[PDB]
DNA sequence: AGCAGCTGCACCT
DNA sequence: AGGTGCAGCTGCT
């Protein structure tokens, strides 16, 4: 009988909550209607308000505001095929959101406190015995509230979709087709938001963050996340699509899953002294981490040594590709490649690296570097690469500086076969 | 699910106001599903009445483009609208949002069929080619030839035919022309790995995908974690929550003669390749495969790797 | 039989971005290496010059709230100082089978429907609408605000079957006004090929290039865009107009929306000229919506009475539905 | 004269001392009630004064009005304010004290600025 | 009747970025191969020179801030030092059609509208703003501090048609002052066809010189630019020039500015000279407004009064509302 | 002699 | 740049 003075609290701050607008010219019933209804028969208003609330976990509201159909509360069953994430993997970690018209969603307050201080949160319908000596009422208004507060959890809705919701085709294994209409996942957005808003501000987060300016950093974790974007439901009142839109503030983040390069920059290879002859290397602002990776990379010993040389070869392998692709996309994108700064000297980058005939092709234009041994860009590009990769005795007198050299000369090997198949 | 007989290309397709957002978690390149139903949708209006069958795809990004902003210096990103009409009454609607970009890409499709044997491949391929610039891709249409410049005509490779070395010296003839780009392949293995590897703390897959698209630094007792390419969080199917329906059963569907399903999304990994580092060209292509006992429709990419 | 719950239709005639470029007059028809007109920044200050309020005006405050000023920073883009005209362009492309729609739920009201576009195009063509959609590539509303004050707008339209020039068109958009609708013997064969192009064959593919002579350094209006902003000490805004690469650009939806001012049918006056085909037919730029659902005269309304009741209204008005069915929508029950 | 405007110009300004001649003084002593005396006063007292007076059924409507007309003609500062709505344009703006100017802040109107008002607070 | 909810004006006067540019008097004749002037940077090392509050006002604390600098970097645009004259060129557009608004959402208020504003332009034409229009461009007023100490300004306005020059005026900016408006028998052409563009009757593109002789290495005066972030001590940038391709330059709205120095008539002085014309005439250098709402000669007032309860204001006063319809904005609700 | 519609108002995080 | 539900009203029946 302990559960009688919660509720008639909740009532309480509700009605002396209903005093920042204050009339007194407007107020011959309405602060006493306010404060009568408010009483005792709040309970009733509950009730009747609480039919239109629905507990679910895949709502349809947010592909659009004007659509109404069915939403459902559902777990899927696991698939079998590996390597797929998906809303399977909550189990206990699982939350639900509340769909309806929003002048009923406070009822779901009096209808979500039974989870806090008590443990009547599933004993608000059925096991009365606390629905009784705290509910304080007939049997005929226990059985209306119970019958009241168990239709949170229906199914509520007949089996529909709207013609604003989304609705595709899939083809079968040589047969016709299956419409599936898609819903947004609620309950996974609102864990993936927990686990992100905690990894970019809290206690520890911020701790570590302190001890990463302090100088001092222990063995700890703290992560980064960069280039999500913002995404926005509802607008001024986000309450009208679901609670839990509410509690993001009607919104939500998303990760980036763009290409390898979406922000191409003009490439400078013009008839330049310290931009033609010195750039026959390809000093790209994108190479910064596999040459920070390829510097603190020569250190390790032989207790973890395979790792490390696979992760050495692996940043050689993506490093060769770089270079290629800016070559392919660099001078091959712009229409245009003039006569070189110094071209005694600024000619091998503007031979090898350079585009085809042009209006400026004389007699000896077009039949110079296409009937020439193009093999020795292979050569100069595995000088340029010798001096990223340290030599000295302290690798050239053991054993790993000969593999580390000829892990480059497999490279660029294939340097003049891939790389002298345009002109020859 | 064969290996197929012929490759097709399709050289620079110019997308304009494609969909961006593509899934509830993620907001890059277009899911791969809006590419396997175009062909689809190519399949159903061409290779009927031209007997062959159309069923792989490769996703040759060349360049992209987003109409997106950069607000006061913050670490996010949103998205630029458009303006609606009014409404009845004549004030203004609400907005809903969506984002758009300008993508270039290229797709080689792989035939199966006999219609090869008795027609000329040039006109195959001029057919496909000009019926696949009147329909869009990713919701945004597919722009047409440009003046000033010579336009890329497209070539049916052929396959199942010819000797070894010929075969590899054609494929890498073929890969002269789709190198300013890279190309988009399925992960699912090296993600269940590495699930399995750090397994000693938390099963949870989704809690795996969230551990490759970030930049994780445990420091010393600086140095940065080797990230072995470009591994992207993408959509990777369907999977269902709802039993299935009767053609007649759910209201507003879209169609009244085939049964329904409600659905969710699935998540899995991807990674951006340089064309060159693949054995073959065929290796690329994306199929899709439903189960539909499970609830599983999955579109992936087999027999790589 | 009733109205199907999911109805839609697909956008037939959709243009481009257009691009937008810079150089001199008597030189238009060389006009493929000009350079593209760029987007920069200035900032601006101003002060107190709205209509403030009806009782805090205060001959004391206004002194005092004068001192401190506005301080802004905007996009602008200019042409050079030695270029003198501004050309735009884009492409075009008529897609055919406009009667077909994309959803529908049944299958008597799909075939009603069907049989009431074939004897609409049964007893009369796409004649007047194409007419009327070739006016607005003959004259050059496209450019919205960089029309007004030019001295002399060409408009120059080719069509591309293969990769050559089929046949080519040469305009005087100051000649052709904005205000009535009249044939000409060079608009007819372009009115002929919109039809046709508009009857399911296939698609057809033009070339639309506007060359606008403005001056010499003065201002052009592209496209601005529509963001939700920054929120911080930092400068928020920029007005930021809308580019390709580093190409100063007019949207898709701008040029679409120029190309579908048709209906001068809706009853309020032919005093507004032309409006753009919506349904509930509304002008952004009025605040008001004509063609309301208390008269008879909307989109919704006259669809279902021609189709399920079978009562077909005034040929003026069935022209009406054509167009915003050739302009596309979602519509259901 | 209502009291509206007393309230608005009671909070709208600066508190001065020292900022009345001996004459304005004498003239505001012959307007106010016998018991209460101003002398070497701020503003902000005479407001709550002439306020609580005003709230009595005691001093007239008139003889606040001289006081506050007073009032008015002897103060000369006024507070900057946070936020200033530019209304045809539908623009708001926010004071930067390193500028001495407003700056761009947002898109908006009324219902936007009463908003970063009740958030931020009014006056600088 | 009430004024409508959406209304709308642009403006009529079209200018564009004034760039500058140095050279030789006397070979004013061949300044179209001049070089520009180009921005340079140096260091500065000032003192503190502000009042002190009396407060931290120490004999100890002033010393202690006198041996800790500020040094900053400042932009800066001199003359060459074998050149005295600078070069100010820019072009200008008159519009016409200056009743009719942009946008408006009742059509009672803006026929009417229409009807005051035809009234106006029958009783009396476009002369007496035309003329005050002309002088602005005479006395060259758009050179703003390039103009205060100048041994002499000329001012050559051309009148262009196709890419050829129709007419030629020639100016000293010096005899014609600041402060009077006099009528010649040359700046009354000029008047004439600034009025012909204002009316509608015509097109009107002219483009103004302006020669001013300083001194050698002397320095001039450009646009200056907003810094966002705020001035910081040791070695930050305090102020940057406005630029065009390496060329130093005037804003648009800082030489339009210059233009509409009209009115006399406001009700403090008119042998104070001439202010611009805005809504509350106000000057932000003196702090102050006149034409204050406590008085009936402000812009809102004035055009309330005159539509809506058919008052007119005094022959004076009525220029001053169309100069401000002339000049744009956005009034009403 | 009520059905159907429609407008407008209030509630809410 | 809110959606949903209900009180009231009309109006020719």
């Amino acid at each position: 009988q302990e559960l009688r003075q919660f509720i008639e609290s909740f009532i309480q701050e509700r009605l002396q909550g209903k005093l920042d607008k204050l009339h007194p010219d407007e107020d011959d019933k309405r602060q006493t209607l306010l404060a009568t209804h408010r009483r005792e028969a709040w309970l009733a208003d509950a009730a009747r308000r609480v039919g239109q609330l629905q507990l679910v976990t895949h709502t349809l509201k947010p592909i659009h505001p004007d659509a109404r159909g069915s939403n459902l509360h559902s777990l899927p069953q696991a698939p079998g095929q590996p390597g797929l994430a998906g809303s399977h993997e909550l189990g206990d970690r699982l939350v639900s959101d509340v769909v309806g018209n929003a002048a009923a969603l406070d009822v779901f307050k009096f209808l979500s406190l039974q989870y806090q201080g008590k443990n009547l949160l599933n004993w608000l319908t059925e096991d009365s015995a606390e629905a009784v000596q705290a509910l304080s009422d007939n049997a005929e208004q226990a059985r209306e509230w119970r019958q009241a507060f168990i239709g949170i959890t229906a199914v509520k809705g007949a089996p529909a979709s709207h013609s604003l919701a989304k609705q595709l085709y899939f083809p079968l294994p040589g047969s016709g087709y299956h419409l599936l209409a898609p819903l947004f996942p609620t309950s996974l957005v609102h864990h993936v938001h927990a686990l992100l808003r905690e990894a970019r501000f809290g206690d520890a987060a911020k701790a570590a963050r302190e001890a990463r300016s302090r100088q001092e950093s222990w063995p700890h974790g703290f992560s980064e996340y960069p280039n999500l974007a913002i995404q926005k439901f509802g607008g001024t009142k986000p309450q009208n699509i679901s609670q839990l839109n509410s509690e993001r503030y009607g919104e939500n983040w998303l990760l980036p899953s763009l290409p390898p390069h979406w922000q191409r920059q003009d490439q400078r290879a013009p008839i330049r002294h310290s931009s033609v002859f010195e750039h026959d290397f390809g000093r790209s602002p994108e190479v910064s981490r596999l040459t920070r990776t390829l510097q603190r990379l020569l250190a390790k010993t032989r207790h973890n040594n395979f790792t490390i040389r696979r992760y050495r070869a692996q940043l050689v392998g993506q490093i060769c590709d770089e270079a290629l692709q800016y070559a392919a996309r660099l001078r091959e994108l712009e229409p245009g490649w003039s006569a070189t700064p110094g071209c005694q000297l600024h000619d091998a980058e503007q031979l090898w690296l350079d585009p085809l005939r042009a209006q400026t092709d004389e007699t000896f234009l077009q039949r110079r570097l296409r009937g020439d041994w193009p093999a020795e860009v292979g050569n100069r590009f595995a000088n340029w690469l010798n001096r990223a990769v340290s030599s000295d005795s302290q690798i050239l007198g053991s054993p790993e500086a000969a593999q580390w050299s000829q892990e480059l000369s497999k490279e660029l090997t294939m340097f003049k076969e891939i790389l002298e198949d345009e002109r020859d | 699910v064969t290996d197929p007989e012929a490759l097709l290309l399709l050289p620079r397709l110019s997308i304009q106001n494609a969909n961006a957002i593509s899934s509830p978690l993620t907001w890059g390149f277009p899911s791969p599903g809006a590419f396997t139903g175009f062909v689809h949708a190519l399949q159903r209006r061409v290779g009927i009445s031209l007997d062959i069958e159309l069923d792989g795809v490769g996703i040759v990004c060349h360049r992209f483009e987003a109409q997106i902003s950069q607000p006061a210096g913050k670490r996010t990103k949103v998205f630029n609208l458009t303006r609606n009409p009014l409404n009845r009454d004549g004030s203004t609607a609400a907005i809903v949002e969506e984002g758009r970009a300008h993508l270039e890409v290229s797709l080689l499709l792989g035939v199966h069929g006999d219609g090869l044997d008795d027609h000329p491949a040039q006109e195959i391929a001029r057919q496909v080619q000009e019926q696949a610039g009147a329909m869009r891709l990713a919701g945004g249409s597919i722009l047409p030839w440009c003046n000033e410049r010579f336009p890329a005509p497209n070539a049916e490779l052929l396959m199942l035919g010819g000797s070894d070395e010929q075969r590899r010296k054609n494929q890498r003839r073929l890969t002269r022309r789709l190198l300013p780009g890279f190309a988009l392949v399925s992960r699912e293995a090296l993600l269940q790995q590495h699930l399995e590897t750090l397994r000693t703390t938390l099963p949870e897959a989704t809690t795996l995908d969230a551990l490759l698209d970030l930049c994780r630094i445990n420091f010393e007792p600086w140095q940065v974690r080797d990230k072995p390419g470009w591994l992207v969080p993408i959509p990777a199917g369907y999977n269902a929550l709802s039993p299935l329906y009767l053609p007649g059963e759910v209201r507003n569907a879209r169609d009244r003669e085939t049964p329904l399903r409600f659905v969710e999304n699935l998540f899995g990994l991807g990674e951006w390749l340089s064309p060159h580092r693949v054995a073959a060209l065929s290796d690329l292509l994306w199929y899709h495969h439903a189960e539909p006992d499970k609830g599983l429709y999955r579109w992936s990419t087999p027999r790589f790797v | 039989l009733s109205t199907a719950s999911v109805l839609a239709f697909e956008r037939k005639l959709d243009p481009s971005d257009a691009l937008m470029s810079a150089g001199a007059w008597a030189q238009r028809d060389a006009s493929q290496e000009w350079p593209a007109v760029t987007v920069r920044e200035k900032s601006v200050r101003g002060t107190i010059s709205n209509r403030l309020k009806t009782k805090d005006r205060d001959p004391a405050k206004l002194d005092a709230s004068i001192q401190s000023p506005n301080l802004q920073t905007v996009d602008v883009a200019n042409l050079p100082s030695d270029a003198d005209t501004l050309k735009v362009r884009f492409t075009l492309r008529v897609l055919g089978g406009a009667g077909t729609p994309s959803a529908c739920n049944d299958a008597a009201y799909r075939d009603k429907l069907l049989q009431t576009v074939a004897t609409y195009v049964n007893e009369q063509g796409f004649a007047e609408l194409a007419r009327r959609y070739a006016h607005n590539l003959a004259n050059a509303r496209f450019l919205w605000r960089n029309r007004v004050g030019a001295e002399a707008v060409e408009v120059r339209i080719n069509h591309i079957r293969q990769g050559e020039v089929a046949r080519t068109w040469r305009f005087d958009a100051l000649a052709i006004g904005l205000r009535d609708f009249k044939a000409d013997a060079e608009l007819d064969a372009l009115a002929e090929l919109i039809a046709s192009g508009l009857s399911g064959s296939g698609h057809v593919l033009l070339e639309v290039v506007a060359f606008a002579r403005i001056g010499d350094g003065q201002e052009v209006f592209p496209s601005q865009e529509l963001i939700l902003d920054k929120g911080d000490k930092k400068g928020q805004k920029s007005k930021t107009l809308y580019s390709v690469r580093d190409a100063a650009a007019i949207h898709s939806q701008k040029i679409g929306n120029a190309l579908r001012t048709i209906d001068t049918w809706y009853p309020d006056e032919d005093g507004l000229g032309p409006i753009a085909v919506e349904p509930y037919g509304s002008v952004t730029s009025q605040g008001k919506a004509y063609r309301q659902p208390k008269q008879k005269l909307d989109f919704y309304t006259l669809l279902d009475n021609w189709v399920l009741r079978d009562e077909a209204p005034a040929v003026e008005q069935q022209h009406y539905v054509i167009a915003n069915l050739i302009r596309g929508g979602v519509f259901g029950e | 004269m209502k009291k509206i405007e007393m309230i608005e110009i009671s909070q709208n300004r600066q508190n001065l001392t020292a900022f009345l001649h001996i004459s304005e003084i004498k003239a505001i002593n012959a307007k106010l009630a016998d018991g209460v005396d101003v002398d070497k006063k701020s503003f902000d007292e005479i407001c709550s004064i002439v306020l609580e007076q005003y709230q009595a059924k005691q001093i007239s409507n008139k003889q606040a009005s001289e006081i506050f007309e007073t009032l008015a003609k002897a103060n000369k500062s006024f507070k900057i304010e946070k936020f200033r709505c530019s209304h045809g344009y539908n623009e708001i703006y926010k004071y930067s004290p390193d500028h001495e100017a407003y700056l761009f802040y947002c898109k908006g109107g009324q219902g936007q600025l009463n908003k970063l008002i009740a958030e931020n607070g009014r006056f600088m």
